[PDB]
């Protein structure tokens, strides 16, 4: 957006010395075939479990029995003869 | 990177196998940690 000088205008671009014009243009690359090498392991030995874990332990139980329930000599009142 | 995080108690440690042992030899162990807190309302 430059504004044109009058009294000093310039013209268009002249032709200069250049660069050799095959030296600007490049080959093509030219790709072989590749192959990710060797026959691959099914697993691996990792060094962290893989599965899930517990932040905090719970108390688990089993159930027992008692035994065999005995009877007993009991201390016994006496008789409500009005005194009571 | 890849922070030590152990989810069962008892999960990963850190080793020193030392050459000389004197008289009260000890290991002082420095750590700085992320971990999230309890009442997690989150500004409620």
């Amino acid at each position: 957006m430059a504004l044109i000088n009058p009294q000093f205008p310039y013209a268009g671009p002249v032709p200069i010395p250049g660069p050799a014009p095959t030296e600007t243009m490049p080959l093509l690359n030219y790709r072989v075939e590749g192959r990710i090498a060797g026959i691959q392991q099914a697993r691996q030995f990792m060094p962290f479990l893989q599965g899930p874990h517990r932040e905090v332990a719970e108390q688990t139980y089993y159930a027992i029995g008692t035994g065999i329930q005995m009877g007993q000599t009991f201390n016994q009142p006496l008789i409500n003869t009005q005194e009571g | 990177d890849k922070p030590i995080y152990t989810l069962q108690y008892g999960n990963v440690g850190f080793v020193v196998n030392p050459k000389t042992v004197n008289q009260n030899a000890r290991l002082l162990m420095g750590y700085e940690y992320f971990t999230s807190r309890t009442e997690l309302v989150n500004a409620g």
